[PDB]
């Protein structure tokens, strides 16, 4: 539909609208905030829910973002909804294959 | 810690596991809420 294929593209949607009750950012990825911290070079309490939204493995989410952030920043990333783009995008164009 | 990562891939919000989950939390819930915290001068003892 319309939000997984933005999503691809572009940032998430994250404006609450006219729909049920939320927008497709909160849908997806259940408690997390647009313009937070992510030292996901280790790890966090996000790295449950991110793995719940993609389908990803712990080493593939680790090689994941060794791309589309390179390997020099992977530490303090502030991910607004373009870089939430950057991860849903390398791991949704598989799974719908 | 174990509880908050085996929800990782398992215990989806679109699945059986989480009506059992909510099952198990009522019973707990309602005999808690029998034992305190209501106005007690009723008499509300079982879970009619």
């Amino acid at each position: 539909s319309v939000d997984p294929f933005i999503a691809i593209i572009n940032a998430v949607n994250t404006t609450h609208t006219n729909e049920n009750k939320t927008s497709f950012f909160q849908q997806i990825f259940s408690t997390l905030d647009v313009d937070a911290g992510f030292n996901f070079l280790d790890q966090g309490s996000w790295e449950v829910i991110i793995r719940k939204a993609l389908g990803i493995t712990a080493e593939e989410l680790l090689r994941i973002a060794k791309y589309c952030f390179g390997k020099s920043s992977i530490s303090n990333v502030k991910m607004n909804s373009k870089k939430f783009s950057q991860l849903y995008r390398m791991a949704m164009i598989p799974r719908t294959l | 810690n174990i509880a908050n990562k085996l929800r990782v891939n398992l215990g989806s919000p679109t699945s059986t596991v989480l009506n059992k989950i909510n099952e198990s939390r009522r019973d707990a819930l309602v005999n808690y809420y029998l034992a305190k915290n209501v106005s007690g001068d009723e008499k509300i003892k079982t879970a009619e």
